[PDB]
């Protein structure tokens, strides 16, 4: 019962208890039906005392759960500053792999905690570690919107990159930064690349609803027609959106008025069954 | 709403599953933890009634996207979180690639401080020495972009995606998802504006439990909306 109560004691904070169930005999090291451990709990749930009086126990620094997970991977994504420098101050393993790959650092830069990105760099942490999709920590930062952590991982040291999706730059800049777009088209990123289900930036871009990134991409060579393996193409989803500028724009640049989807649709069709009345409208008159 | 409030920390998970695939009945039941605020997740599941009739990651999908990662700039688009704790209903339709096709309709709501996700699955049309049926499908899983929108008249939203299941001899299963989630509740739920959500996961064996089983490790965040 020991275990239990243990790993109960570690997770409600009761320093109380540790203390009197370690002066019994009680294994620091126990583990649950997962693998989480008392550390694991005092680690994840902010319990600095905890941490240390299971450490000076002898508690396993770098022991993983069924997911992979280590205190410090619990206590880096919690954000949990003290619980990270003595773990890894005890010998925790700066850079143990959860079961997607992600390093401590990939969690910190994933969950916004700059000064853990900091102690888990001066500690030794990977800059270039990649799980197992290929992503940065950097990158992760990027997805996210951690400009700052960003800012510290790019610092810490291809407009065209692509990762496992086969999203570049401009994939995600499509997404209402019109800005960026012309700065990566400016750059030479190619503004056809299909992604790994077959979009380009104009099929987001349309679906997004952005008008100013459609012109610009359109006025950078951007097939209007594209549809490789997608199923769509951006005249579809700009009629599926009632998204009437889009498609004025779209038609403009040789947009095809029969082009079928994978489900035999036409635009025409599609802004019918939406009722996108005025779009419809337009493209009638082919 | 205020709905999104009942995610800030770890959440216990429940997940419960009768399916039925070319009459191969099965069930399947899952535990764990889901934490909004980082957009993981960390389940086990077993098979229930014994061997799996299906490859494990036919199901990832069918096996609660309110725990997706929705920075505070897209708090105004999270209808997963808007529609608890009453839930929302989640239906699909999985078409795999000259195979058959899975047909989900779930119920994903909160049943005291757990969220549960029960779910009823058919499965027709399959072939029996197929990637499904046959057990050619590898047990991984890829990274896919979740593309969001709001209803085609506005009362909940509607999901389009492809997943990519590996086979083991190089080729891949594609497995078109349209997903169609709708309130339980009658009270107020976000609409969002077109999104999506970029998925991670990680599928294992815990090497103490002789049961089929499979181990997930998920990490997902929307994305697509700024400024």
């Amino acid at each position: 019962d020991l275990g239990k109560k243990l790993l109960e004691a570690a997770r409600a904070g009761q320093d109380d208890e540790v203390r009197i169930l370690m002066a019994n005999g009680a294994d620091v090291n126990a583990a649950d039906d997962v693998g989480v451990t008392p550390l694991h709990l005092a680690a994840q749930r902010g319990h600095l005392e905890i941490v240390e009086v299971l450490l000076k126990y002898g508690a396993d620094v770098n022991a993983a759960d069924l997911w992979g997970q280590t205190p410090l991977h619990l206590a880096a994504t919690a954000g949990h500053l003290e619980i990270v420098e003595v773990l890894l101050k005890n010998g925790a393993d700066v850079n143990a792999r959860d079961n997607i790959g992600h390093t401590p650092l990939h969690l910190a830069a994933w969950a916004g905690h700059l000064e853990i990105v900091e102690v888990l760099l001066k500690y030794g942490a990977d800059v270039n570690a990649q799980d197992k999709f290929g992503k940065t920590p950097f990158d992760l930062a990027i997805d996210n919107g951690n400009e700052d952590i960003a800012e510290v991982l790019q610092k810490a040291a291809d407009v065209n990159a692509y990762d496992e999706v086969g999203w570049t730059p401009l994939h995600r800049a499509a997404w209402g930064h019109l800005e960026l777009v012309e700065k990566l088209l400016k750059n030479g990123a190619d503004v056809n690349a299909a992604d790994i289900d077959g979009y380009t930036p104009l099929h987001l871009a349309a679906f997004s609803g952005h008008l100013e990134i459609v012109e610009v991409l359109l006025k950078y060579g951007a097939d209007v027609n594209a549809d490789d393996q997608a199923g769509f193409t951006p005249l579809h989803l700009a009629a599926i959106f009632g998204h009437l500028e889009i498609v004025e724009v779209l038609l403009k640049n040789g947009a095809d008025v029969n082009a079928q989807d994978k489900f035999g649709k036409t635009p025409f069709d599609l802004a019918i069954d939406n009722g996108n009345e005025d779009i419809a409208e337009v493209l009638q008159k082919a | 709403s205020k709905g999104e409030e009942l995610f800030t920390g770890v959440v216990p998970i429940l997940v419960e599953l009768d399916g039925d695939v070319n009459g191969h009945k099965f069930s399947v039941s899952g535990e764990g933890e889901g934490d909004a605020t980082y957009g993981k997740l960390t389940l086990k599941f077993i098979c229930t009634t014994g061997k799996l009739p299906v490859p494990w990651p036919t199901l990832v999908t069918t096996l609660v996207q309110c725990f997706s990662r929705y920075p505070d700039h897209m708090k105004q688009h999270d209808f997963f979180k808007s529609a608890m704790p009453e839930g929302y209903v989640q239906e699909r339709t999985i078409f795999f690639k000259d195979d058959g096709n899975y047909k989900t309709r779930a119920e994903v709501k909160f049943e005291g401080d757990t969220l549960v996700n029960r779910i009823e699955l058919k499965g027709i049309d399959f072939k029996e020495d197929g990637n499904i049926l046959g057990h050619k499908l590898e047990y991984n899983y890829n990274s896919h972009n979740v593309y969001i929108m709001a209803d085609k008249q506005k009362n909940g939203i509607k999901v389009n995606f492809k997943i990519r299941h590996n086979i083991e001899d190089g080729s891949v299963q594609l497995a078109d998802h349209y997903q169609q989630n709708t309130p339980i509740g009658d009270g107020p739920v976000l609409l969002p504006d077109n999104h999506y959500l970029s998925t991670q996961s990680a599928l294992s064996k815990d090497p103490n439990e002789k049961r089929d089983h499979m181990v997930l490790l998920e990490f997902v965040t929307a994305a697509g909306i700024t400024l």
